[PDB]
């Protein structure tokens, strides 16, 4: 199946600065891939579809990039209410498979 | 209702096509889901599929690997071939009575 | 015996391309093996790209790599074009037919 | 001009083919750009695409992955398969015609 | 010689066919020689892929990529499609008139 | 032709564990893989079919998963009778392969 491998596994950045999430797949899966927010014990949040598409009520500084085998989701000016885990999630083969997760600092 | 019967026929096959291709859509990621590796499981790109299918294009983006989902694959290709077939038909049957008034 | 000559050798067709379509998997499988890197190699999916090779869809998940694979690759492609031909064919003097009545 | 409808109509889509074919490759273009991972996106291999799109076979070194991308695909399959159809209806009159005759 | 017309264009359209394959063959390779990358540049496999190209199947396993090898491919193209669509127009002429008879 | 690796050559498990079997082929190959058990003095017997599919006659613990390069022989609950060596082999394209084998402990 495949694999979707998120590194690093924890991501430190100074508040306002630009941050990256990274995806990778095993595996080119087009831009089939989708990024999910999932804060402290609630549950995980769409955030982007299709690699790049944006998603109704997400504030614009989240965006994504890539294709093929290699994604990145990225916010511009990090702010306290963006501390969470980020999942990356391919649906161009069966099964579905989410990544490990990054968590954000 | 008197109207030519091969413009009603080819009528119903386009319909009958378009039904076709979207209960193909349907069955074929119902088909290709649960088998590892199998890439037609979305629907929106199983009625991209359905239409090249349709028209025997293919190009080789999409397929499928199941028994079923290849029973599904070998109607839509009957139905297509024999719907534009059956609209050649109709186009001569046109063009063979004008050119016997002409 | 005196029912329409077309709709006889549509369905003479019909049952020769299934012929064809069985004889034609096994056929393939017995001359691709045995040469290295061959993927239309079993049965099962042989009939499958008979299917889509008969209908000349394809979609490049499979195909022979050997002289006697796409001899009868070659057969099975013509059997099945001139299968559909004949359907066709078979269609338009039915409406033909039928338009002169009307 | 009191020429064979079935010839006039043969050209007729002839043209129109042509027409489709150079449209099919300038939207196609204009559709897949924009689009991650697009091959579809420079206007020779466009042509080029939409000539093996217009015949059906497709070979699958190149196809669109947009909505709008296959979209316009499919109108340069139909445009194709039904041109060369009328060819062939045309060709059926003309042997028609030329065996009552005989 | 008098024997119908159908049926004489539908053996010059084969035999026509098969020198088109021949002649596709050998202009394939030469135009595709000194394109790096180039797959079909050796004249047995470039005969199974101008079969493949004229009866539209495709399988992708070979293609060409410069301005010449393609051109050359769409002659195959049309010709195999005009050549089969002439023999289901034969094959329909054929049909029509002994309908007429029965 | 296609190589499929085994790796570990040995795995040494306690009486109840849950194990896994590796087998990795040189090249994409579908859920073309069928796994075989071989006792001691003993001809194989076939487990698994094409990946997953199980095999009447074969007790329910053994599992099998994985497609295109990366494929996975599972038991549940390791027994005495499981003790053998573990093939796996590939039908994709000619000729037909074998792996080479990983011995149960
Ligand atoms: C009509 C076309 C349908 C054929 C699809 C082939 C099954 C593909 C598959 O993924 O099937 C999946 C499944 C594998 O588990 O295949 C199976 O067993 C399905 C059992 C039926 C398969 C057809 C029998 C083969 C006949 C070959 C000719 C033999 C005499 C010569
Ligand atoms: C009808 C279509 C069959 C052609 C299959 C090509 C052989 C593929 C192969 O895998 O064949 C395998 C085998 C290679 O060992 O090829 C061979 O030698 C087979 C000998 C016959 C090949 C055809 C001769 C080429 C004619 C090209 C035109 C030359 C004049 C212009
Ligand atoms: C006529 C053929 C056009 C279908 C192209 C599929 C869209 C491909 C794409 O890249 O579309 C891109 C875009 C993805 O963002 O897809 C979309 O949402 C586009 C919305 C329309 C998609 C068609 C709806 C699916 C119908 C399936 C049948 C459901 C009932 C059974
Ligand atoms: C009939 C089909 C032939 C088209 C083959 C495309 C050339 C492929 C190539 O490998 O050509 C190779 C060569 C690249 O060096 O391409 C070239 O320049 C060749 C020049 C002619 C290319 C066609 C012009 C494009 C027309 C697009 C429509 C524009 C208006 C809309
Ligand atoms: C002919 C269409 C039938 C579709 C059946 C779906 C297959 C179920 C998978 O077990
Ligand atoms: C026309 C079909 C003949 C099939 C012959 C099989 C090839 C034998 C391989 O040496
Ligand atoms: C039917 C052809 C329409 C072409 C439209 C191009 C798509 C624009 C991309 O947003
Ligand atoms: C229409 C066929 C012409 C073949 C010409 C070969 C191309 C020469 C390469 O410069
Ligand atoms: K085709
Ligand atoms: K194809
Ligand atoms: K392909
Ligand atoms: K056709
Ligand atoms: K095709
Ligand atoms: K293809």
């Amino acid at each position: 199946d495949i694999l979707l491998t998120q590194s690093p596994a924890i991501l430190s950045v100074s508040p306002g600065e630009r941050v990256s999430f990274s995806c990778r797949a095993s595996q080119s899966i087009g831009t089939d891939i989708h990024w999910y927010q999932q804060r402290t014990n609630g549950s995980p949040r769409l955030l982007i579809k299709y690699a790049s598409e944006s998603i109704s009520g997400i504030p614009s500084r989240f965006s994504g990039s890539g294709s093929g085998t290699d994604f990145t989701l990225s916010i511009n000016s990090v702010e306290s209410e963006d501390i969470a885990n980020y999942y990356c999630q391919q649906s161009n083969r069966w099964p579905f498979t989410f990544g490990s997760g990054t968590k954000l600092e | 209702h008197g109207s030519a019967l091969h413009w009603r026929a080819a009528g119903a096959a386009t319909v009958l096509l378009v039904i076709v291709l979207l209960a193909g859509s349907y069955l074929a990621v119902l088909a290709e889901r649960g088998a590892p590796g199998a890439q037609l499981i979305t629907y929106p790109r199983a009625l991209w599929w359905a239409c090249e299918t349709a028209t025997t294009v293919x190009y080789g983006d999409l397929y499928p690997v199941t028994l079923w989902g290849r029973l599904v694959a070998v109607v839509v290709m009957v139905a297509g071939i024999t719907s534009f077939g059956l609209v050649t038909a109709a186009l001569a049957t046109w063009f063979v009575g004008r050119e016997q008034e002409r």
